[PDB]
């Protein structure tokens, strides 16, 4: 038979690499909204003069 | 090539009238004294 | 009489006539900060640094309008969105604004009348003139004006004739 | 000159001058119980306890904002967030507030005259002068201020200078 790349890698570590890799993503994401409300939320309070 | 023309002459058309719209939103706010925006029109219509 | 002479002190900074090859066309006018012109009104405008700025275009309101430099920008005029019913000045004598709608008593308006700012009891302007029609013994003008929301509103009645 | 008079006397006693090399560079102002101090300004309080503290920075509001000890917090300015337009008493004599913007007539407003605070008609401060930008005829001012709801607001006009 023919090694393919990516044959053996073991449905639990697919999990170990899609949460320790995907959740950081998902991690920087909450961030960036986060930013964000917080930057429209301040020019909310400044638009009062 | 008739399909071509048709979509050449769709997307232009459409962008004509975007282009329109745009100018007829943002004018009555340019003219003034102060030029002072809403922030949702300048969210959508892509102003400063 | 008495309320055109401070009228005639203010135009005599702010009010900038066009210069056409011989007489004057119109007259572009500065308030907060924002150079106005009419666009049937052909010319130039009689300073250096206000003849320089390249204007924007507004055909639905009849008015080129450019960025007024900095220093400038204290020496304007001011806007008033509020305006009730009664007389209010212009370099011809006054304009009665009834039912929104600045008329003038007849005789007065023609050729190079474009631009002049209508003024206020305190000294804001109100309107801006772009010509007008006779309504029988007693001509109604075309003006842009404000509003509260600060919308530029142009109003013209029937068959106008650009000044 | 009679408000200036009460500025000199309010200022007697809660105004400190930061000095470096001897020279004036800015204004440490007490208001409210707390100290401030703007960033750009470069040298030490002339007061000795204010001098030896440990002011946290904020570097966008280009203030230095501290803490005053308990037996000067009676000692300080009072404050307001009420202002309606017309004067205010500046330590120039008198400020212009217009449309949300402190404006002085020209000529004043150099490197140094800079953290001094704008009083009203009551003796409350109501803006902190940083910067500002001569607008012709008329210097517009770049001041921190604060409003109803308890939010330390900064205007900022275009091109202004650090003073």
């Amino acid at each position: 038979h023919a090694q393919t790349f990516t044959a053996a890698v073991s449905k639990t570590a697919w999990t170990w690499l899609t949460s320790l890799l995907g959740g950081s993503a998902v991690i920087i994401i909450i961030g960036l909204v986060l930013a964000t409300i917080v930057a429209m939320y301040v020019l909310t309070n400044q638009k009062h003069n | 090539s008739i399909c071509a023309a048709i979509a050449t002459v769709s997307v232009a058309a459409s962008t004509w009238l975007f282009c329109r719209s745009r100018v007829a939103c943002l004018t009555p706010y340019r003219l003034t004294p102060n030029a002072r925006i809403p922030f949702c029109l300048a969210v959508l219509c892509c102003a400063r | 009489g008495k309320r055109q002479r401070m009228v005639m002190k203010l135009e005599s900074d702010k009010t900038f006539p066009i210069m056409l090859e011989g007489k004057i066309n119109g007259y572009a006018c500065v308030v907060g900060g924002k150079l106005f012109r009419p666009m049937h009104v052909e010319g130039k405008i009689d300073n250096d640094v206000l003849a320089a700025l390249k204007t924007k275009k507004a055909s639905k309101y009849d008015l080129e309008y450019a960025d007024v430099p900095q220093n400038m920008r204290a020496d304007t005029f001011k806007y008033t969105h509020e305006k009730p019913q009664g007389y209010y000045s212009w370099h011809h004598g006054a304009v009665q604004y009834e039912n929104g709608r600045f008329t003038v008593p007849k005789g007065v308006g023609a050729k190079g009348d474009s631009g002049r700012p209508i003024l206020d009891n305190q000294g804001r302007v109100v309107a801006i003139v772009l010509g007008g029609v006779n309504e029988g013994s007693r001509t109604a003008l075309s003006v842009v004006m404000w509003n509260e929301k600060g919308v530029t509103v142009k109003y013209t009645p029937e068959n106008c004739e650009q000044w």
